[PDB]
């Protein structure tokens, strides 16, 4: 996160961190939903370009956290993978079109203070949020720079509409992706960065006051830079299959 | 179920520090 | 710069 700030704790229960066992290390960040099921971003967990292709067996997923690299003994939970799962038509190839994967635990986590399921939008409260201008929030223990912090940092930003979206890259835009950011001219910073990938971008329901997450942090190009915007997979779009996938297989 | 309710913040009625900046611009 | 896990982890 660039020129974001310290989380306050509890400010996002459903933070999970993607932790490599061997060498130990931050992978990326995720988000819980229900008390057996973790959201992240496809890439993650499948990068054949970067050589990267991590199984069950692979990993630690990490919740409740706040520290980046202490293990917060009576706080976090450290689970288990029973399982992955990933777009079975995400776009390693071109552009990261459907980044998005489900990861089931192998046995249920107790919520707390510290650790609680953000809500998935319904088609409706999609339809109301998200909107040209409207603020989400960002959270990650990512890069600061285009190095890390040493607490969960958070930074709210505008979505920004397609067209002005797409004039930014070269990159291939599909409807299955959203980029939010302040415009060089509105001259007031943040932006996700490498390390944050894989982590929510929720809003706060105005209607029945709770957090839903809509994006996936995805990708960019550089960091904070001027005139460009970060890349999220647009979760509302994805949501039959997730649902389809939650019914079937647990 | 009880999604998206944090139990330091809305289960207590209170907010976070950037939170209104969010629902402010909810026009 | 990862503090150590316990071992039930692994
Ligand atoms: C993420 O955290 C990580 N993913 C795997 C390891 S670290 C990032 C998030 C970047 C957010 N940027 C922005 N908000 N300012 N992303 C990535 O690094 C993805 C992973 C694939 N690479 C290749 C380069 C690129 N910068 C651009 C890109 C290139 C081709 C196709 C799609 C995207 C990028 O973002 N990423
Ligand atoms: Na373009
Ligand atoms: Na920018």
């Amino acid at each position: 996160i660039v020129e974001g700030s310290d989380a306050e704790i509890g400010m996002s229960p459903w933070q999970v961190m993607l932790f490599r066992k061997s060498p130990q290390e931050l992978l990326c960040g995720a988000s819980l939903i229900s008390d057996r099921w973790v959201l992240t971003a496809a890439h993650c967990l499948l990068y054949p370009p970067w050589d990267k292709n991590f199984t069950e067996n692979d990993l630690l997923v990490r919740i409740g956290k706040h520290s980046r690299t202490r293990y917060e003994r009576n706080i976090e939970k450290i689970s288990m993978l029973e399982k992955i799962y990933i777009h079975p038509r995400y776009n390693w190839r071109e552009n990261l079109d459907r980044d998005i994967a489900l990861m089931k635990l192998k046995k249920p986590v107790a919520f707390s203070d510290y650790i609680h399921p953000v809500c998935l939008p319904d088609r409706e409260t999609a339809a109301s949020l998200l909107q040209a201008g409207y603020k989400g929030r960002v959270t990650g223990w990512g890069n600061l720079k285009e190095g890390q912090p040493s607490v969960l940092q958070v930074v709210n930003l505008p979505i920004v509409e397609r067209p002005v979206c797409k004039d930014s890259t070269r990159i291939r835009i599909t409807d299955n992706m959203f980029c939010a950011g302040y415009k060089p001219d509105e001259g007031k910073r943040g932006d996700a960065c490498e390390g944050d990938s894989g982590g929510p971008f929720v809003m706060k329901s105005p209607f029945n006051n709770r957090w839903y997450q809509m994006g996936i942090v995805s990708w960019g190009e550089g960091c904070d830079r001027d005139g460009k915007y970060g890349f999220y997979t647009h979760v509302f779009r994805l949501k039959k299959w997730i649902q389809k996938v939650i019914d079937q297989f647990g | 179920a009880d999604c998206g309710l944090r139990p330091l913040f809305e289960k207590k009625s209170l907010e976070d520090k950037t939170e209104r900046e969010l629902l402010e611009s909810y026009i | 710069d990862f503090e150590e896990i316990p071992e039930e982890y692994l």
